[PDB]
């Protein structure tokens, strides 16, 4: 699962 | 019983849905585009069939997907990413997930060359774990500390790809007869 | 692999715990008991799989007369999964851990009146030290039962 | 010049380094058409969006080629599309020598559906860079599109030729798909024309070592065959394709054809029994056998050599892996199946055999479950659990036969205590927080989904849900609110009867109403914003496509585009909203807890005021509301086949115009009529209100077309009913019911006929129709 947090 | 198939561009609704069900980390319709859009040979989905908000068709319904891409930030040798991966809890624990991952692996190879493959994992997700490290033997290139927004590290994991290696005749068998292709079936 | 492996207890499957504890030992754990363990005593836990289906676990704790190093606090198997060497699993974890953190005794309180129990620790080299323990164990009813203690050496 | 300064730092992405000097330009200059432009632009990337549009508008009113072009961004940037090619075409007009701008209107052309004018706009892109191969592939597509699939291929051969032996090998991913796509291009001209389709075979081949999609390669390969009539040289190119992917039923039914052994079943399981040896593993081989045989002895082998080994390795989803099977052949099948599964559970210690045990029990739960009994399913899962309490899975089962059963809290319950077994997954969540809706739970369901959401500035996932696009959430929380409005409702209208603290209550009961009916259409009025954007998100690849070399996926995405407004969520959320909609229509034609606010707010403070919908439940113009939000975009894409006729004559009515509502109910008879309670319904509702004091000709096309159908000249209708259309059409019954005050019929014995056509249904669905639809 990626993460596409910033 | 399941099918399995290419995704396309038609079943990004319903991968996005499958991923909002499964699994905290969600994106924007739009990123789902980027993906059947740059690599439109990558991703694949696992439905239900029926012969003669997840639903497609008319009795046919995703419980499965694999969305895939490849590397585009250089410079390095061509390598993709496992972007998400869900199947639906009711239809887990059948092999789904190894069916979808070793089409996107041999994909990933036979389509755009990618030397390697990198995804992301979360340390207690047991049945993610074994699919990787046992099931399709990953190793684990890292530990990616605090991760994921909810503060969970990550095993940052990677897998070699060789074309002969990942075609799908040779996992055939759990534990030997072909199909040569020439004749005949009825012998 | 083996068919029954050993893996770690999370903040997500402490509820997993609670459910085996409270099936295998009814009335004897606090809700609030399994909350101290991840709300943040040194603690051990650990869950027990068969076919990576949760039907055990342990929880250990660390103590620095003896009444010294680890005690079991928790060691649980539901009904059917018995007798298929998990509850030895788990109990060899505890004691690895005694060994971990260069402690030498390993000891549990149970129920004076369970024997089937008494005689099971006892086959894997415990052994009963003192008498009943008055009125030691308080249900969550309210209940009361004198218990016994049980102590193995490890060296 | 000092213009000139603040466009660089535009696109230098200072925004405020360049307002500081303009606003220096228009304090000695404030009618600079030029500079009140691109102030918009800059004040629009912050953005103070109110003042953007103002700084346009009065720009605007004052009639350069650089203003244009300013103008033509910040249309394209909110979403005016139509505008931003005017603009975009003034700067060429007023003579601007930049040629990228016909590479930005051929995005804008396609956006907007212009194909004829993006073809142009292509061409001459085309003509100003022939450098960069995505410029003729991207005018390939725009005659392809326009009908020129001959010039399309000529431009695609032509570039092929230019570059013979010059494609690198980071072109050669997007030369593989330009192959193919020019391969696509010649099929179609080819249709059923046996020389052509053997040229577009010629074709395939000299690609084939270019060509990396290989799948699709071999599939365009197989239906060639086909169509030449070369069925067994077919055959061969299905056996590799089921070798690459043995999953896919898909390529197994089209074999049966390639083979020609799709008639007799005495070849086909022959042959997957042949494939079964190949591919042991695999579905098809084994599941397909069981769709046509009718032998005993001989499918009882199977299905028992099927569904065992599955329940022996303890697979959750065995049942429904041949629920088609029970779905599709109830009588032969699963008085067959029951007994030979209970018989197996016979044989199994559940000591010993734990894994086949439990999910033995599982099976049969489902099985009992089917057949609509319901203590049977409730026993086998029982003793599922208790045998193993640790399987998320045994909960949910367990939950969905007390829905079914219509204890709705119950089984909410149910799946909670599970859901506190694993709090890492989400999908236990998601079932939980939907069953918690369902009975209109909403704040627990809301408390239980914000567990897995990003809550950094809210008090609760609302907002992170409405920004991920969970419409799976927000239509069931519409329905939800919708259910609680209703009900909160009939018992504002108990406490009127009630007479004889009362006022204080009711006063309550009357804010909890609006809160309620208007967080409803608030909450239903979020999905086609979402599907507004999905729209919008193909403006970046209408370029993007061209460049990245994708123009066969490109192709289907336009498709995908034209479907929007008709796919599932879509729809839904549009039929449930009109409820609201055509009420609202038909009921005008006869703060202290702003604390509250907080917790359902969905969108950013900034945007939204209306947090609770008040505007939307007091609009002055309902039916304008809901064609602009909802009807309208679907009824320009939907299809014939799958258009809702019932919806779109009850959108009319309200309308004024009946000659649609003719219209509708005409179509509806020629798919579905003219026997329907529906068309009955509709009918005899629409007759009604052709004469006479009826505030609106239709009479003409209704005796004209259906006078053997109907007592025309005019009585006791919902005898006539009953006598014509059957009493037990329960949704016919209802269409009338609603419109009980524009057509009286003996609205009580309508009622209770009804009630007593209620008794064949689900209990949730007796419960639901006797509560919210009476
Ligand atoms: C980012 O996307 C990468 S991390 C993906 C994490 N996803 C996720 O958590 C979503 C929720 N989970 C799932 O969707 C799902 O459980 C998967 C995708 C993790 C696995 O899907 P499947 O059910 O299809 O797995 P299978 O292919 O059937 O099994 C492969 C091997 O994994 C073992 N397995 C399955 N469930 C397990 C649990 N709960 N615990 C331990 N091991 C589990 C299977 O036994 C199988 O192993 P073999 O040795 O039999 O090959
Ligand atoms: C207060 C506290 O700290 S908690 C107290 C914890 N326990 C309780 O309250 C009761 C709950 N749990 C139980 O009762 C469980 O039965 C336990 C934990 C005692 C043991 O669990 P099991 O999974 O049966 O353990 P295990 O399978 O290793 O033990 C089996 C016994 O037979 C032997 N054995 C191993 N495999 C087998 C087999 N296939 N068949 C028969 N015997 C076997 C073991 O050596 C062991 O010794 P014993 O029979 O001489 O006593
Ligand atoms: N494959 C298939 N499924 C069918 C068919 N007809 C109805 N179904 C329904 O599929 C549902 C399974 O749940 P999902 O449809 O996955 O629910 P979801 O969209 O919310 O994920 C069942 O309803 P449910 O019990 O309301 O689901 P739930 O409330 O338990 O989620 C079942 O009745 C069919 O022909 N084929």
């Amino acid at each position: 699962s990626y993460s596409m947090e910033h | 019983p399941i099918n399995i198939r290419r995704a396309t561009i038609n079943d990004i609704i319903c991968m996005q849905n499958a991923n909002l069900h499964n699994l905290p980390e969600n994106y924007m319709m739009k990123y789902y585009m980027y993906h059947i859009l740059s690599w439109p040979e990558a991703s694949f989905v696992a439905t239900t069939t029926t012969l003669d908000p997840t639903y497609l068709a008319p009795g046919e319904k995703l419980v499965g997907y694999v969305l895939v891409k490849m590397n585009d930030d250089q410079n390095e040798p061509p390598n993709g990413h496992i972007t998400s991966l869900s199947v639906m809890r009711t239809y887990r624990r059948m092999g789904i997930a190894e069916n979808l991952m070793r089409q996107a692996l041999f994909a990933l190879r036979e389509v755009h060359q990618a030397e390697y493959v990198s995804l992301h994992v979360r340390q207690s997700n047991r049945a993610a774990l074994h699919l990787y490290r046992d099931t399709l033997a990953f190793e684990v290139l890292s530990i990616e500390k605090s991760y994921y927004q909810d503060g969970e590290d990550a095993y940052a994991m990677k897998k070699v790809l060789k074309l002969e290696e990942l075609q799908i005749s040779n996992f055939t068998h759990r534990r030997k007869l072909e199909d040569d292709l020439e004749s005949d079936l009825l012998e | 692999r083996d068919i029954c492996t050993l893996d770690n207890v999370y903040a997500n499957n402490l509820g997993m715990l609670t459910k085996l504890a409270h099936v295998t030992v009814p009335n004897l754990y606090q809700d609030a008991f399994f909350s101290a363990l991840f709300a943040e005593d040194v603690h051990f836990t650990q869950m027990a799989y068969y076919s990576e289906i949760p039907v055990g676990g342990l929880v250990a704790k660390l103590v620095p007369l003896s009444l010294k190093g680890i005690q079991i606090e928790f060691l649980g198997v539901l009904p059917n999964y018995r007798h298929k060497s998990i509850g030895s699993k788990l109990l060899k974890f505890a004691e690895d851990k005694c060994s971990e953190c260069h402690q030498h005794n390993v000891f549990v309180y149970l129920p004076a009146v369970d024997d089937l129990t008494k005689q099971w620790f006892i086959a894997h080299g415990f052994e009963q030290v003192g008498e009943t323990v008055n009125n030691f164990i308080k249900g969550v009813n309210g209940d009361e039962q004198d218990a016994i203690l049980l102590k193995k050496h490890i060296s | 010049d000092q213009f000139l300064e603040a466009l660089k730092l535009y696109e230098g992405k200072q925004y405020k380094k360049s307002l500081k000097l303009l606003d220096a330009i228009l304090k000695k200059d404030g009618s600079h058409v030029d500079s009140l432009a691109l102030k918009g632009l800059d004040l629009y990337s912050v953005g103070e969006k109110d003042d953007a549009a103002s700084y346009v508008a009065n720009a605007i009113r004052k009639i350069s080629p650089i203003c244009c072009h300013v103008l033509g961004i910040y249309m394209r940037n909110t979403k005016e599309y139509k505008e931003s090619i005017k603009w975009f075409t003034a700067a060429l007009n007023n003579g601007s020598t930049n040629k990228q701008i016909y590479r930005d209107l051929a995005t804008l052309q396609s956006q907007i559906g212009d194909f004829k004018n993006a073809l142009v706009s292509r061409k001459k892109y085309w003509e100003a860079f022939l450098g960069y191969r995505a410029n003729w592939t991207s005018l390939a597509v725009a005659q392809d599109v326009n009908g020129e699939r001959q010039q399309a291929i000529n431009t695609l051969s032509q570039f092929e030729k230019l570059a013979e032996g010059k494609i690198s090998d980071s072109e050669k991913y997007e030369h593989s798909e330009c192959l193919m796509y020019k391969n696509d291009i010649m099929y179609k001209a080819a249709s059923d024309n046996q020389d052509k389709l053997q040229n577009v075979l010629k074709h395939l081949n000299d690609i084939e070592p270019c060509v990396f999609d290989k799948f699709g390669l071999l599939e365009r390969k197989a239906t060639i065959y086909m169509k030449l009539g070369q069925l067994k040289d077919a055959s061969i190119v299905y056996r590799t394709l089921i070798k690459r992917n043995p999953d896919n039923f898909k390529y197994y039914k089209l074999l049966e054809v390639s083979l020609g052994i799709q008639g007799d079943n005495k070849l086909k399981k022959a042959l997957y029994g042949k494939l079964e040896q190949f591919y042991p593993r695999c579905e098809p081989p084994k599941f397909i056998p069981l769709t046509f045989l009718q032998d005993k002895e001989e499918l009882s082998k199977k299905l028992r050599e099927y569904v065992l080994p599955q329940l022996e390795r303890g697979v959750p989803a065995t049942f429904s892996n041949v629920k088609p099977l029970y779905q599709r052949r109830k009588s032969k099948v699963s008085p067959l199946l029951e007994k030979i599964v209970l018989d197996y559970l016979s044989g199994l210690d559940p000591t010993q055999d734990p894994i086949p045990f439990i999910w033995t029990n599982y099976y049969l739960s489902q099985h009992f479950l089917f057949l609509k009994d319901f203590p049977k399913a409730q026993e086998y899962i029982d003793a599922a659990l208790d045998h193993t309490p640790t399987l998320v899975e045994f909960y949910i089962l367990k939950a969905r036969i007390l829905k079914h059963l219509g204890l709705m809290d119950t089984a909410a319950g149910i799946l909670e205590e599970g859901r506190q077994l694993d709090l890492q997954d989400r999908f236990i969540n998601c079932k939980t927080v939907k069953y918690f809706l369902r009975a209109n739970n909403i704040d627990k369901a809301v408390e239980v989904a914000s567990l897995f959401t990003k809550n950094d500035d809210s008090v609760n996932g609302i907002k992170d849900l409405h920004l991920v696009e969970a419409s799976w959430f927000i239509v069931e929380q519409a329905e939800a609110y919708y259910r609680l409005y209703l009900d909160r409702k009939k018992k504002l209208d108990d406490l009127a009867s009630l007479k004889k603290q009362i006022a204080n209550d009711i006063k309550e009961n009357q804010w909890l109403v609006r809160k309620y009916k208007g967080l409803a259409l608030k909450r239903f009025n979020a999905i086609p914003k979402f599907y507004k954007q999905f729209e919008d998100d193909q403006l970046d690849f209408h370029s993007y496509c061209m460049r990245k070399g994708t123009p066969r996926a490109y192709l289907e995405m336009l498709e995908w585009g034209k479907a929007l407004y008709t796919k599932p969520m879509y729809v839904r959320a549009m039929k449930e909203a009109s409820k609201l909609y055509f009420q609202m229509h038909d009921d005008r034609l006869k703060k202290r807890k702003e604390t509250e606010a907080k917790s359902v707010a969905a969108y950013p403070s900034d945007q939204d005021n209306d947090v609770f919908g008040e505007k939307l439940i007091e609009t002055s113009t309902p039916m304008e509301d809901f064609a602009t939000e909802f009807y309208n975009n679907y009824s320009m894409q939907v299809r014939e086949d799958e258009r809702d006729y019932i919806l779109d004559f009850e959108f009319n009515y309200r309308i004024g115009k009946l000659a649609l509502c003719f219209a509708s109910l005409n179509k509806f008879a020629k798919r579905f009529g003219t026997t329907s309670g529906l068309f009955g319904s509709m009918a005899i509702v629409l007759l009604h209100a052709t004469r006479n004091d009826t505030p609106f000709v239709v009479t003409k096309s209704l005796e004209k077309e259906y006078s053997e159908n109907f007592p025309l000249n005019e009585f006791d209708w919902l005898n006539f009913y009953q006598e014509k259309f059957g009493k037990n059409d329960i949704n016919g019954l209802l269409f009338l019911y609603r419109y009980r005050d524009d057509v009286p019929i003996g609205s009580s014995n309508l009622k209770e006929m009804i009630i007593s056509s209620l008794s064949p249904l689900e209990p949730h669905s007796q419960n639901e129709i006797l509560q919210y639809y009476l």
